[PDB]
């Protein structure tokens, strides 16, 4: 659910590409973390600060796993 | 079950919002407390209905912050 939540919020924020959303959903843990950090940076750059915060927390969760 | 889990997820979002609008927690603390407790709930009841509902309640929570 964590991956799907990150992919959904990065989609809504437009912080990642279709290929990157797919790699978040069905890639490796490391690339999922990497792409979520990219989505955090991209969403904050686009003014989606709350979504950046949400996605940052979920990536912390992916690390904790 | 699915329906009881969804009830708990919605009630958790309302509890988190009430703490936030009372001033007891800030925005990022609200996100974290919801993410942590709702992840408990989703892993305990992992049906697709519950995963979808939790992501939607996260989106409503983030919109209302």
């Amino acid at each position: 659910v964590v991956r799907e939540a990150i992919a959904y919020f990065a989609k809504e924020a437009g912080a990642l590409s279709e290929a990157e959303l797919e790699k978040v959903k069905n890639g490796s843990n490391e690339e999922a973390i990497a792409l979520g950090e990219k989505a955090v940076a991209r969403a904050k750059a686009l003014g989606k600060e709350k979504e950046a915060k949400f996605i940052k927390v979920l990536v912390e969760e992916l690390k904790k796993e | 079950g699915v329906e009881a889990a969804k009830k708990e997820i919605k009630k958790l979002k309302e509890e988190v919002l009430k703490k936030y609008k009372k001033g007891e927690i800030n925005e990022e603390e609200a996100i974290k407390e919801f993410v942590e407790k709702a992840l408990k709930l989703v892993k305990a009841v992992g049906d697709e209905a519950v995963k979808k509902f939790a992501i939607e309640e996260a989106k409503a929570l983030v919109e209302e912050l």
